[PDB]
């Protein structure tokens, strides 16, 4: 008669690694690394993302006429922009401090477009002929919908002296621009005055731009350029404008109604008609694992990203052959 | 293993013992069978469960990457930003992979230890009332029916009685 | 007769954590995390900090007349500045490369104020009427004490051409400024010449400023602005000035007599009449622990900061119930 | 514990043994009492002391934060700077907390090991001149007075003499 | 050591045993000598070899510094860049030094464990056919010639035969 | 008769450290930290470095006449520059975005110098008298060999309007400059026109420079300054120039024929006539160790840098005394 001491075994083929030995077969294990995703861009917790599609953040905000889909977009969870959006600045040029502004959007979930300077209020300058074949809409020449390319009226461009007061509770993003024409002829042709400027001021801002005239390589048929600027007009502060010509005046500006957690995500994927609590540029994640290896840039309540191909903890003991 | 029991002096595990991680097998005139040792098994479950949660919890606070864009003449700080984000991923990847390796080793040895301790527990009761066979088994000098067997699993094996 | 083997036990209730088990009672333990501080700002190793109180680094250095307490401050260990000091730039404006300069102060323990261009030496321009109600002192209009707001004398502002040579052994911090008036009238009213400039040069510097005239929001009753600049004049190098108007000329500049370990610490606390070898923005630390969890930004011989609430090592063994 | 002695086959510690971490308790006709084993105790003190200093010393070289300020249009590099400073704090916080957990476990097991080894040391001397009781105690077949007891603590227990 | 064998109940190693890490020494009428135990030795070699490569391999992915220059009014980001590069060096230096310390301890204990297990393997064969001397040696009751000795190293020691 | 169990010992004095004990003597150990180097700068895998010696990257690229050794350098593995090269800008001044350009070179292994605007093609301006005693060559006054200091011809500096088209497949680094003279007299003396400019444009670039006239400290006998600029002209794009005076025109520009792994290494060492697979600023490394402690900035297939003085793993067991 006898009594023996022993331990459990089973049909498990699960393997775990250790320092001294690899591929040890064990009775029980626990995977802790999520390797799968759904391959889609989804609502984050019910709140759909802003999917710019073929537009860029500049095209959207300046109101590139190819970007009317985003003429008035509701609150978003995150933003999705392609790597090289085709519809950026239809009239060639620059966007000053573009990246600092993009960074600002990562703290913004909702804009409200409002009209600060009406188009019909420009009684001494021509406001409805500021259009280019570089910015076509529906077969016709058009322009950035949120700014006004003001030109001379009956051969006079008198000094502009306008002011807007932010009476709203909410911070106000304001955008304007300067036109850099191709030659001395175009300068007088569009604006009369040979030497011009745009002076802009707020409580913090002390700007004064001058057009640089030069013949340049043609982009979208244009040798001239448009340099765009922006500021955040605080509540109860006022922005001053003054110009001889070349002024690209604001018509619409955006109220910052909601701040908080957001991100600009670079991805070629479109909308997935879908919901999730964790989103990545390649797809969304639905798991209770403490880790994943899908992609480092995520948004939402997510597992922690590691570069591993495999993380498996032993729970049971060494399984017998 | 470090403690010599699992895949050591006990050559293999038991397919037949289903309701525990460690236990006993008896053989006498009335029959034979397996019985799980509840106390050491539940000890093992509590330890491994706390470990996993300890692991999961320590890794919960960990670096998160953010979107940051730079223009064509901000290459230096773009590169800095890339080296920084990548640097932390390598650190946390190393941390995670190493912790798993190290603790897997400790988990396997812990099971080895629990078996060795269970074996010694029985050895210390039976003392010289049984032959230590060298393979995890004890051959009794007296006959040992199911009450006798149960008394060994109890801890109550009345040594002087036999 | 018998002999037994055993181990120590005691009345200890000290607990330690392990991977597999939490709150294990042990006979002996060793805390290694300092959790307490004295709640005060103190001398660092005998050397008192510079406590700017309601002044900012700009207010101090430019010599805002509300900041006379710091007219001549001795050597310091660290500097303490509030989050939003009320006495910054009394006349509104900007301070160019302000943060790069602040960063320079983290390597500086002592300044010596010296007069490089005397106020009485301005024989062709008016030097004692450069004052504003924006910078009041003792009920009267005053101005930044270290710079001179030069205006026209008997309706002429002739070209200034001044030079200073750093004959000292020590690097010299020099500060100057440009006035940006509210309108064309003020420009001629103060400086006569409609178009003006300030040109500044050293061995490395090649500057040329021009005032931007514009009507702006009123801050401290001022629509004009003051933009301040600085440089480090090396030993045996010379700084050249040239201007038609709008020049805010240096009177005093600071010698950099001692460099080394320092820091600008942001804190609302005042002086504690106190001494320590380790200081943090919330209080000072006096302990032999290898770690603390008070605050990450410390100065002095300090324990290492961690985010833990608790770090306790087991020394003894598992204590019996 | 991994080694089975502390809170295992030795059920609890001794309030009465004050001058050491491990030792002996004897009972005979002349009386009873505790005696600390100096060698294994001092071994334990040296090990734990070196560990603590090893821990303290490794953590001595570690990240320190500096004051860095940025203006309203330097948000990207401000954020970078924040993510960088925070990233290292999380790394060192993890390092510190994990080291304490891991080494606490090793420290407790080390004490378990020293007790087990002390027990085996005595077992290997007494051999079959005493009943191994199963609870840390040995019951002698011969009478064992204080010189006899001392000789066991010595290492000099003259087995053949008894 | 944790397992009590090396520099414990076995007081020292053997200069005379050259062809293995662990083994046996015999003494009888025909002579004496050393014989390495192949199985446990090769086990030790495989474990330590895998460890070293595991260590080398985990550290293979690790931070690399790049040249980055900044002008006289880019001191803040220069400093950031310096603190970042240095920060990671301290992290990897700590990682490397700690891993070596921890695993060195485990390596020494692993050898202790293999010796202890080898000793128990023999003890469990000989059972009561030999005196356990307390120093790693077993004194036989019967005479034990080289075939008998070999049978112990085998695992085949026919206990009932003696 | 007896049988004993035991373990190996030997004459080893190798020591290893553990957590609880230091300097433990073991039978076998394995060092894993490379501590030695050859003290030389070497070819990286057959490919010699560019060793600028006493020239800087600016001196080299602009073609400082003291830097003719590097008039046409072949493909390199890495670049080596001293801490303070004596031959930088022979005529004093600045190099705009110098560090961003240096960073660009870390991605470049080979340049091909080509002539974009011939010196003989300047038929309306004087092109062979743009020389200074600040840039001596062979006892005579000379100048940066890759750019042309154009001055007035027979007392007229007419407007320059030049264009170059990048017809090559390879990106083209282009360099030009602006002269900042010491006074109003020199301006007219060299260029006639009192007010001048240089306007530069590409597809992305919209530049317009103006000389700042001012008397400055004399460096290499010069009170005037030269401010140098650059751009990367993409394939099939064109660069436009326009100027009244002060134009430092390109003659030669560099084709970017090979990109890839490179680095600028700061070191005072010269060429070692030597080969290696791993190079550091202090010397090269030849080892199979996983770690080293020579220097953090390496190039090539290298061990990982740690700050340790010692890393030794135990392989064998505790060796008996
Ligand atoms: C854009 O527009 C807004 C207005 O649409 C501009 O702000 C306004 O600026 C004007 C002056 O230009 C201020 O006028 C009066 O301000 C206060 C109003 O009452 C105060 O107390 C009430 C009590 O509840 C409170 O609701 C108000 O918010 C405010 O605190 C008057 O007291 C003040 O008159 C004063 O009388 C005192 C004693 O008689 C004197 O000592 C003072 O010297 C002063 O004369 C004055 O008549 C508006 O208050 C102010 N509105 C707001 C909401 O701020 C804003 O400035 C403009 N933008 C820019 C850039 O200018
Ligand atoms: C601010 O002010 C200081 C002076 O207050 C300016 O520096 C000075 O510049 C002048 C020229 O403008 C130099 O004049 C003489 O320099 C040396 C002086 O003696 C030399 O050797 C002694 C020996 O111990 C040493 O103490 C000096 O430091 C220096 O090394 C004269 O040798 C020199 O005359 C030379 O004679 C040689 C042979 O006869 C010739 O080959 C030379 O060509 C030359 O003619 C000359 O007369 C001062 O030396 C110099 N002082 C200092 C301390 O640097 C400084 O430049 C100014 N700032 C700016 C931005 O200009
Ligand atoms: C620097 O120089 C280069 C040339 O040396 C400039 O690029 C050239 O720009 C000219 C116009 O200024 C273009 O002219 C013709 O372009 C194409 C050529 O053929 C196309 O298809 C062939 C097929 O294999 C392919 O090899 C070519 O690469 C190209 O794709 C002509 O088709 C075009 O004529 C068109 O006819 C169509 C139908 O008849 C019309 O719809 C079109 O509207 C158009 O009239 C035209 O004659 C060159 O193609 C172009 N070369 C290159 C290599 O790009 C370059 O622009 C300049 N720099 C700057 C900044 O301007
Ligand atoms: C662990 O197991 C041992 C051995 O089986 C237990 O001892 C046995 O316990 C049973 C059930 O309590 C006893 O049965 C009783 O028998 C008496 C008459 O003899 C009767 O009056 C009761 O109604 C009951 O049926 C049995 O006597 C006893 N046998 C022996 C040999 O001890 C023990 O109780 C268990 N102990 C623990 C701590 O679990
Ligand atoms: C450890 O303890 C043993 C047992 O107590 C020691 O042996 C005893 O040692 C004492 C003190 O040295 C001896 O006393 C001597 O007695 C003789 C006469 O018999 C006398 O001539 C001496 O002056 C002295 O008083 C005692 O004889 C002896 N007893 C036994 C049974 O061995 C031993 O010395 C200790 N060994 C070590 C290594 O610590
Ligand atoms: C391990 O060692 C034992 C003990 O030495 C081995 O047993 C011995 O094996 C030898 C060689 O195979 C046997 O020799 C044979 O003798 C017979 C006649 O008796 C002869 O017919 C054969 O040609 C051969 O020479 C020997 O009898 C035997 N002795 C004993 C006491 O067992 C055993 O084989 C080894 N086992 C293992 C698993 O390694
Ligand atoms: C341990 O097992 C893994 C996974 O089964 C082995 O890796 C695979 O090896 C096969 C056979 O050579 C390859 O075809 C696969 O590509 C590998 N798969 C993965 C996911 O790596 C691994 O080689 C084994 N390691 C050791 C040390 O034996
Ligand atoms: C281990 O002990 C700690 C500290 O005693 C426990 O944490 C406390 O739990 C009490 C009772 O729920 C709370 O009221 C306190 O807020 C806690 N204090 C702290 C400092 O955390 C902890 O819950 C115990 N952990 C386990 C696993 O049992
Ligand atoms: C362990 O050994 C090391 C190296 O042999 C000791 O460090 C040396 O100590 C000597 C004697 O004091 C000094 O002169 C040397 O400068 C040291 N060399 C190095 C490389 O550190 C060390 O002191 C010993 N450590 C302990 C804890 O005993
Ligand atoms: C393993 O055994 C289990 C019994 O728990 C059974 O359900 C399962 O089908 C088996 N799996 C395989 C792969 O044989
Ligand atoms: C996530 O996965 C579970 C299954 O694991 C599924 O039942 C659940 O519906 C999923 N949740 C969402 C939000 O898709
Ligand atoms: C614990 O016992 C010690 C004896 O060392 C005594 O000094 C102390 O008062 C006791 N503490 C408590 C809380 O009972
Ligand atoms: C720090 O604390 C100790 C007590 O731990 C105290 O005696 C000493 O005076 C303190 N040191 C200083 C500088 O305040
Ligand atoms: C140690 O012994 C070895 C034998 O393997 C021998 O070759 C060597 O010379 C000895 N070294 C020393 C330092 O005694
Ligand atoms: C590197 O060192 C080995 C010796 O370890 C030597 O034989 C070999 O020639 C060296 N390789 C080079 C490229 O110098």
């Amino acid at each position: 008669d006898q009594i023996c001491i022993g331990y459990h075994a089973n049909n498990s083929t699960e393997q775990v690694d250790t320092i001294m030995e690899k591929n040890v077969t064990v009775t029980h294990a626990q995977d802790i690394l999520e390797k799968t995703h759904n391959g889609k861009l989804c609502d984050l917790d019910g709140v759909k993302p802003l999917i710019l599609r073929d537009c860029s953040v500049a095209g959207w905000l300046l109101g590139n006429p190819m970007c009317d889909e985003f003429i008035n977009v509701p609150e978003w969870s995150y933003i999705v922009e392609k790597a090289n959006p085709v519809n950026d600045l239809c009239y060639p040029g620059d966007f000053n401090d573009y990246e600092e502004l993009k960074h600002l959007l990562s703290r913004i979930n909702h804009f409200e477009k409002i009209q600060i300077i009406p188009k019909s209020s420009w009684s001494s300058h021509e406001a409805s002929l500021g259009v280019s074949s570089a910015c076509p809409y529906q077969g016709k020449s058009s322009f950035f919908r949120n700014v006004v390319w003001l030109i001379k009226k009956n051969s006079t461009y008198p000094t502009i002296k306008r002011s807007y007061n932010n009476t709203n509770q909410e911070d106000l993003l304001v955008l304007w621009g300067i036109h850099h024409p191709k030659d001395a002829a175009e300068q007088t042709k569009l604006y009369q005055n040979p030497t011009t400027y745009i002076s802009v001021g707020t409580s913090t801002l002390n700007q004064r731009l001058v057009p640089r005239i030069a013949t340049r390589s043609k982009v979208n048929g244009q040798s001239g350029r448009m340099e765009f600027f922006w500021t955040i007009l605080k509540p109860n502060d006022a922005i001053n404008f003054e110009s001889n010509g070349n002024f690209i005046a604001p018509e619409y500006a955006y109220k910052i109604v909601k701040k908080g957690d957001s991100t600009i995500m670079k991805s070629e994927l479109e909308y997935g008609n879908c919901n999730t609590k964790c989103q990545t540029p390649m797809g969304a994640i639905n798991s209770s694992m403490p880790f994943h290896n899908i992609h480092p840039l995520t948004i939402g309540e997510c597992p922690k990203y590691v570069k591993s191909n495999r993380l498996v903890l032993a729970t049971g003991l060494r399984n017998s052959p | 293993g470090l403690f010599g029991a699992i895949a050591g002096f006990i050559e293999g595990g038991w397919q037949g013992m289903v309701d525990g991680w460690y236990g006993y097998h008896h053989s006498n005139e009335q029959g034979s069978g397996y019985a799980a040792d509840k106390e050491s098994t539940q000890k093992a479950i509590d330890g491994v469960t706390n470990k996993v949660n300890s692991i999961i919890d320590k890794m919960n606070t960990q670096f998160e990457a953010v979107g940051r864009e730079f223009n064509n003449l901000e290459r230096r700080i773009e590169n800095l930003n890339k080296k920084m984000e990548d640097g932390f991923l390598d650190v946390w990847t190393y941390n995670a992979e190493l912790l798993v390796l190290m603790e897997n080793e400790r988990t396997l040895d812990f099971h080895d230890s629990n078996v060795k301790n269970l074996y010694d527990k029985v050895r210390l009761q039976l003392r010289d009332n049984a032959k230590e066979l060298g393979n995890g088994c004890f051959e009794f000098y007296h006959k040992c029916d199911n009450e006798c067997m149960e008394s060994v699993r109890n801890g109550t094996y009345d040594y002087p009685q036999y």
